């Protein structure tokens, strides 16, 4: 499954501040599978 | 404003009793038969009504297909039966009496 | 207030003079600080034979880069101090070369006029400069599928004729033309007779023709050693030319039937006709709403990006039709729409519509003699096709003459059951075959 | 003998609630009104863009003395035209038909800019114009560089876009519809302009149609020049680019010296297929370059700011040298080398200029309808050419030192891999 | 008809350094018709 | 040794990373606004880039 980190179809809302927390960046790097 | 037009509401409650629809929770907008004007006012619905007219046509053909109705205390009242229809419908066919009337200039 | 009908008297009159050498001097005098002066001329490609083919574009590319008593680029210096502008064209039939300046600089406009057609440089090397650009012009045009599909539609239509030839010529030509060429074709067909000094802004007439008298005595005089250019007719064939190239996002195609000419009544009706079926494209705001149903159609079922009607008129011919662009799945509905309008006017057009027409007409014309240009290009062009100087007054009056009868009678004359040419370019796979395009010229039920 | 009659003079109203009225009776055929208005799309903020663009595709929808089929169909009988055009700062409704049918046409114009309904299914439909108009318009590469080249230069305002963002297209709301027009089509904000018509009329229309208060006074919502750069690399075969700086307001007479060093620089071709002899930046470039080319003074004036520079068009590979070439050139000009038969002549062009772009009605009633709204007046072009005149050599020297020395904006497209930063320059 | 303009289907190339005088942006106008 | 001997191409090439600033906005309809504000730091590898990872 293609995969896009760098913390370190409807996807899904984020409304309140615990949920919020992890989302903001930290590099990104792009992977590719079969 | 009388009492003959009151009875005159009288027979007419008493006609929209009989007619039925309101033992499936139906409105008498919800029966009109669909033409090129009706298809056009109900495309003109906003998302609220479109939406409950949906759901009571569904609900009603469900009853339809068990031969039941629902119970009394649910019947569509004719006193709060919402013609919500006839505005949109009425300005459909507005717009198309205009159209007639500059094909024939 | 004054009325539609009152302001059309309003227009001064053209006053017209002729030189004693043959040149003719038009001018409508305005109100204007601005005005427009040029030279009109009968030269084009129809003249021109296959071996010299487009020589008069060749020229238009050396008229303004240098003359004998202004060379190289001191002409374009001349009219840029001024704030002037210079500008030119070449139709199949029409040459033209004009000036935008100040009313106090038309003496020296004129001068400069005089000098681009009498006294050319044409020095050899910048003809050798002018030959690669045209090469380069040819590859533009290439891409423009509108300017393609029309060249094809003269080719096909006027095959075997002058007209069928392009004004650029092709690329052999422009490869192969010598300066003799070019001094040939001007010696012939830049004569004073065949030319017209037009002008249009706050001007007076008289300093027109003096103007014209002084920088155009010149000119070769009336008679030419018996070897005058006289346009023979030229053939319609009804016929059918097909550039398939499924590369192309959308198909261009464009029809028509032979058209009756320059000096013909007919061409008033016609034009109040193609007003009906007016023209359209995917940015027009009306819509579903539009009078005419081949633009009403057209926009609710998205059946073209645009189309036109169009009446190009010749010299006792012409080509009259439609032009249009489409997805390659929407060819076929287009010309049936399209073949249906045509003869349903031909056979029950209503009195209601061909006064929009009418309409339509009218102010298609006030609109477009708006400005000191269009006016000096309606002179110029108007004294080479009709030799008169067509008032607004008597184009109203020929309009008014139109009725429903009319366009009916003159439909009919000219699209009924009549041989169309056709010219296809880009997916064209859906383009009906040309039996069922000749099927679509009649109706069984009339 | 000939000759035209009386030329009458154009007639100028203001009415105490700040509605101009402008007339003119040339005695033509053809008849032309325009009802202009300070709602172009610096008056879009961020929670709205792409109003004004809707509200552009939008005058044939319904209104509440027309139906949408009324207005297209009344006016195409008489063979009429309904168009708007829109600036960064006006819009402008325009009407033309013959002069027994002003009638026709007026009523229809009030309609659409005064009774508006906004329906919500015609809007709607009307949406997926935008994506087309749009992409019609970016067909020029022009179009997104000089839209780019306002978003670097500018904070707000007149950064916004003359087309909805692709985000809002189908975003657009009927309410937002009501509230542009509500706040930016009042008394204040307008000016009526007629050619053809008398002035009795118009100022008997403005009275009984055109008085709506209230909406939002002329905002001081000025716009802040900050500078900046935006690059679109893409696949075009030429790079499109324009480096700007912050000039003058229209109306001041440092604006006149803009204009005036425009046409000393090279703002358009005059001649067919010309050399551009006289075009400072054309020679300039063409003597280090041998390649296809254009270059062209770019000149933009504003109520409350204004950008000139140049704009270029060249191959990939020459894009620094031909934007070097352009610069120096101009630095020529700030160092003071700059002849007065040049500027005689630049007057020459900007004179002759302005008079060609009013020679016909919708030049003429573009430029008054535009007059009236800018500085409230109407200048005759006898002033116009008077205040040229008094455009002296250093005003035009001291208009390019503004550039050399000013906080720059630049925008390009196109394969920018020859194409320098600002600091680069 | 939709205009743009500046200067004060494939659409077609331009190659040579004549055509392409006058392409050169000179402040935009949108306008819009029937 | 048997596979992976390839020589040739390009040298490690020393088309190094001209920082210079600058900034781009994209005004889009997400509900939140995410934002970056950084400056150049240090190469990987240097004790310079050590101090960054702890700060
Ligand atoms: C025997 C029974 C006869 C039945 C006749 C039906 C008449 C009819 O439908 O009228 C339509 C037809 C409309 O044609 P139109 O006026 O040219 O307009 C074309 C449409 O716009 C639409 O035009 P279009 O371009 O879309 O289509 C052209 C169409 C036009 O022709 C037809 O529509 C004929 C319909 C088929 C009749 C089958 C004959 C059997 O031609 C055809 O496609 C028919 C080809 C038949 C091939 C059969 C091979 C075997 O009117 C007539 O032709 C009536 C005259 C018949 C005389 C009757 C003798 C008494
Ligand atoms: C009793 C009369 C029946 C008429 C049938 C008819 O005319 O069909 C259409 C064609 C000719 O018309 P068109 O194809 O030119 O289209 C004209 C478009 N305007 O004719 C034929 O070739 C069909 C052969 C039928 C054999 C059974």
């Amino acid at each position: 499954r293609g995969v896009a980190g760098a913390l370190r179809d409807l996807k899904r809302s984020v409304l309140c501040r615990e949920s919020l927390r992890g989302q903001a960046a930290g590099p990104l790097v792009a992977s590719v599978s079969l | 404003v009388s009492a003959s037009s009151r009875w005159l509401e009288g027979i007419r409650k008493w006609y929209y009793n009989a007619a039925g629809f309101n033992k499936l929770g139906l409105m008498r907008d919800d029966t009109i038969h669909e033409n090129d004007d009706v298809k056009e006012a109900i495309r003109r619905l906003p998302e609220n009504l479109y939406n409950d007219r949906v759901f009571r046509i569904k609900r009603a053909l469900d009853l339809s297909m068990r031969q039941q109705i629902l119970p009394k205390e649910q019947w569509t009242k004719y006193e709060e039966d919402k013609s919500y229809l006839e505005p949109y419908l009425k300005e459909v066919i507005r717009e198309r009496k205009e159209r007639e009337e500059w094909a024939k200039k | 207030t004054a009325t539609y009908a009152q302001a059309l008297q309003s227009v001064p009159e053209t006053q017209v003079s002729q030189l004693d050498n043959g040149l003719r001097v038009a001018s409508e005098q305005s109100s204007q600080p601005t005005c427009t002066v040029g030279v009109w001329i009968d030269a084009g490609s129809r003249y021109e034979s296959e071996k010299n083919n487009g020589a008069g574009y060749f020229v238009e590319h050396l008229a303004f880069k240098g003359t004998k008593n202004r060379p190289g680029n001191a002409l374009e210096k001349e009219v840029e101090s001024m704030g002037a502008h210079l500008n030119a064209y070449s139709t199949r039939e029409h040459t033209a070369y004009y000036i935008k300046a100040l009313s106090k600089d038309l003496p020296k406009a004129v001068e400069l006029l005089a000098d681009i057609v009498q006294n050319c440089s044409l020095e050899d090397s910048q003809i050798e400069k002018e030959r690669d650009v045209i090469l380069q012009e040819l590859q533009e045009n290439d891409t423009s599928m509108r300017d393609v599909v029309f060249n094809y539609l003269h080719a096909t239509a006027f095959q075997g004729t002058p007209l069928a030839q392009s004004v650029e010529g092709p690329s052999e030509n422009v490869r192969k033309l010598s300066r003799a060429d070019l001094t040939e074709y001007l010696s012939r067909h830049y004569k004073a007779p065949r030319m017209v000094l037009a002008a249009a802004g706050g001007l007076e007439h008289r300093q027109l023709l003096d103007l014209a008298q002084k920088h155009f005595s010149g000119l070769s005089g009336t008679y030419d050693e018996d070897a005058v250019p006289t346009l023979s007719p030229c053939r319609f064939t009804g016929s059918q030319i097909c550039h398939r190239e499924d590369g192309l996002p959308l198909a261009h195609v464009a029809i028509a039937v032979e058209g009756p000419g320059w000096a013909h009544p007919d061409n008033v009706a016609l034009q109040v006709a193609n007003a009906i079926i007016g023209h359209y494209d995917c940015t027009y705001g009306g819509g579903a709403h539009l009078s005419s149903p081949l633009a009403s159609i057209a926009a609710t079922n998205k059946l073209c990006q645009s189309f036109q009607t169009f009446n190009i008129c010749y010299a006792d011919t012409g080509l009259l039709g439609a032009h249009f662009v489409c997805d390659h799945m929407s060819i076929d509905d287009m010309m049936f729409v399209l073949q249906g309008q045509w003869m349903r006017l031909c056979t029950s057009a209503t009195e209601s519509e061909v006064l929009r027409g009418k309409n339509l007409l009218r102010n298609a014309l006030v609109s477009h003699l708006d400005g000191t240009t269009p006016v000096c290009e309606d002179i110029g062009r108007s004294l080479l096709t009709y030799g008169r100087r067509i008032p607004l007054a008597e184009w109203e009056s020929r309009i008014a003459e139109v009725d429903a009868r009319v366009v009916r009678e003159v439909c009919s004359k000219y699209f009924y059951d009549q041989c169309p040419a056709v010219a296809g370019f880009g997916p064209i796979e859906q383009l009906p075959d040309y039996n069922r395009i000749r099927s679509g010229m009649f109706w069984l039920r009339f | 003998a000939g000759v035209p009659p009386h030329p009458q003079d154009l007639e100028f109203t203001r009415l105490p609630n700040g509605l101009v009225i402008a007339s003119l009776e040339n005695y033509a055929p053809a008849s032309r009104i325009g009802l202009f208005i300070k709602a172009g799309s610096r008056y879009e903020n961020s929670n709205n863009l792409g109003t004004s663009h809707l509200l552009r595709l939008a005058s044939s929808l319904t209104t509440k003395g027309a139906s949408s089929f009324k207005i297209t169909r009344g006016i195409e009988a008489v063979g009429g035209k309904l168009s708007v055009t829109s600036t960064r700062e006006n819009m402008a409704y325009t009407v033309e038909c013959l002069r027994d049918d002003v009638d026709i046409l007026m009523e229809f114009l009030l309609n659409v800019t005064t009774a508006p309904e906004f329906r919500r299914w015609e809007v709607a439909a009307l949406q997926p114009q935008l994506r087309i108009d749009k992409a019609v318009a970016l067909q020029n590469p022009q179009a997104h560089v000089i839209e780019n080249l306002h978003a670097a230069a500018y904070r707000n305002a007149l950064a916004n876009s003359l087309y909805c963002p692709d985000y809002r297209i189908g975003k657009v709301t009927p309410v937002e519809l009501h509230d542009y027009v509500q706040n930016h089509f009042t008394s204040a904000r307008m000016a009526l302009i007629g050619l053809g018509v008398s002035h009795p009329v118009l100022k008997q229309v403005a009275e009984q149609f055109l008085n709506i208060r209230g909406g939002l006074g002329l905002s001081g919502a000025k716009a802040k020049y900050h500078g900046g750069e935006i690059r679109e690399q893409n696949g075009d075969s030429l790079v499109h680019a324009a480096l700007v700086a912050e000039s003058a307001a229209i109306g001041s007479a440092e604006a006149n010296a803009f204009s005036v060093l425009q046409h000393v620089l090279g703002a358009g071709p005059h001649v067919k297929r010309g050399s551009n002899a006289t075009s400072s930046l054309y020679q300039a470039v063409a003597k280090g370059v041998h390649q296809p080319f254009d270059v062209s003074a770019f000149n933009a004036s504003y109520s409350d700011s204004g950008l000139f520079g140049f704009y270029t068009i060249s191959q990939a590979a020459s894009a620094g040298d031909v934007i070097k070439a352009a610069y120096n050139q101009v630095k020529t000009i700030a160092q003071g080398n700059l002849s007065n038969p040049d500027v005689q002549a630049a007057k020459n062009k900007l004179k002759a200029g302005y008079l060609m772009s009013v020679e016909s009605s919708e030049g003429f009633l573009d430029e008054v309808g535009s007059q009236a709204l800018a500085a409230g007046s109407y200048t005759p072009p006898s002033t116009v050419l008077q205040q040229i005149d008094a455009v002296a050599d250093a005003d035009v020297i001291n208009a390019a030192k503004k550039f050399v020395s000013g906080r720059k904006s630049m925008a390009a497209s196109g394969n920018l891999g020859h194409t320098p930063f600002i600091d680069e320059l």
